[PDB]
Parts: structure tokens; C-alpha cells; sequence
């Protein structure tokens, strides 16, 4: 159904979001993200965000109201593409070590270049060492 | 919304790197 597991899972989104820990997300904590990745919301984009979510009108998002809104969005493409983008910076179709590694960084993975490289492996269907949207959403998929 | 669809984006690139980590645990990679 909806497992312990699941969840779990998305606790350990909601700790991405909620930087210090305190429970709650605020707009200047999903700022925070968003520009790491290399997105870049507007004060009035980010409210809205917080005012989709925030359930009980607080002005934050806690985990239930972060909850809620992840298994329902469980129950996809578009989200899949958004964070094909996210990876593949330069936009030219490819996720290289480079973006891997740059994303990895920001979301507090530490992972070695060899570890990087397996994971390109894997996913690289056509064997050009680098992970297309194909090969990307199979290794989701 | 589309709006709350950037919230799970990031879940989907945090799902990228753990099924990847639990795989080269288990030895199925
Ligand atoms: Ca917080
Ligand atoms: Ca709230
Ligand atoms: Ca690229
Ligand atoms: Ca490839
Ligand atoms: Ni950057």
C-alpha cells in the first residue's frame, strides 16, 4: 500500500528540503535547494509552492503536509523529465560524470569516481559513456 | 499541479542515487 519503507523515503526528500532539521520547510530553505540544483524560483514562485503544500496555512510545509502531497503524486513523466534536466545542465541530452558528480554534491551524496562510473555503466544502454533521457528513465523505470 | 511536481522531481533524483547505493550493496548492479 503505503509502506513504512515509502514513507521512509520520503522523509529522507523532506530532510533535503528542511535543511536544519527543525521539521518544518520554509520558503527560504526550498530557495535553498531549488538554487543548488541549478534552478532559480522567484520569492513569489516559492510562496506559491509553500502555499500548495502547506496544508493548515501556517506558512510551512511539515512532514504530514509534505506526506500527503508525495503519495498523492505517487499515484509521472512530467516530474521524470524535470529531473533529467536537473542532471543534464547544458542541456545538450547527455548526463556526463561532470553533472552526475554535480548533482550528487548537492543533494550530500559523496560518492567516488569509480562509484560514479558504475553507475553511468549501468544505465548506458548505447555505450557512449554518458546517460541519455532513454537510458535515464529506464534505470528509474 | 505542475507546481508540486518540483518537489517530486527531487524525490525521483534522490530515488536515482539509492536504488544505485542498494544495488552495489546487494551485488545486482
Ligand atoms: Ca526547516
Ligand atoms: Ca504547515
Ligand atoms: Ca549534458
Ligand atoms: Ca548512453
Ligand atoms: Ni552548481
Amino acid at each position: 500500500q503505503l509502506t513504512e519503507e515509502q514513507i521512509a523515503e520520503f522523509k529522507e526528500a523532506f530532510s533535503l528540503f528542511d535543511k536544519d532539521g527543525d521539521g518544518t520547510i520554509t520558503t527560504k530553505e526550498l530557495g535553498t535547494v531549488m538554487r543548488s540544483l541549478g534552478q532559480n524560483p522567484t520569492e513569489a514562485e516559492l510562496q506559491d509552492m509553500i502555499n500548495e503544500v502547506d496544508a493548515d496555512g501556517n506558512g510551512t510545509i511539515d512532514f504530514p503536509e509534505f506526506l500527503t502531497m508525495m503519495a498523492r503524486k505517487m499515484k509521472s513523466e512530467e516530474e521524470i523529465r524535470e529531473a533529467f534536466r536537473v542532471f543534464d545542465k547544458d542541456g545538450n541530452g547527455y548526463i556526463s560524470a561532470a553533472e552526475l558528480r554535480h548533482v550528487m554534491t548537492n543533494l550530500g551524496e559523496k560518492l567516488t569516481d569509480e562509484e560514479v562510473d558504475e553507475m553511468i555503466r549501468e544505465a548506458d544502454i548505447d555505450g557512449d559513456g554518458q546517460v541519455n533521457y532513454e537510458e535515464f528513465v529506464q534505470m528509474m523505470t | 499541479e505542475v507546481t508540486v511536481g518540483k518537489f517530486y522531481a527531487t524525490f525521483l533524483i534522490q530515488e536515482y542515487f539509492r536504488k544505485f547505493k542498494k544495488r552495489k550493496e546487494q551485488g545486482l548492479v
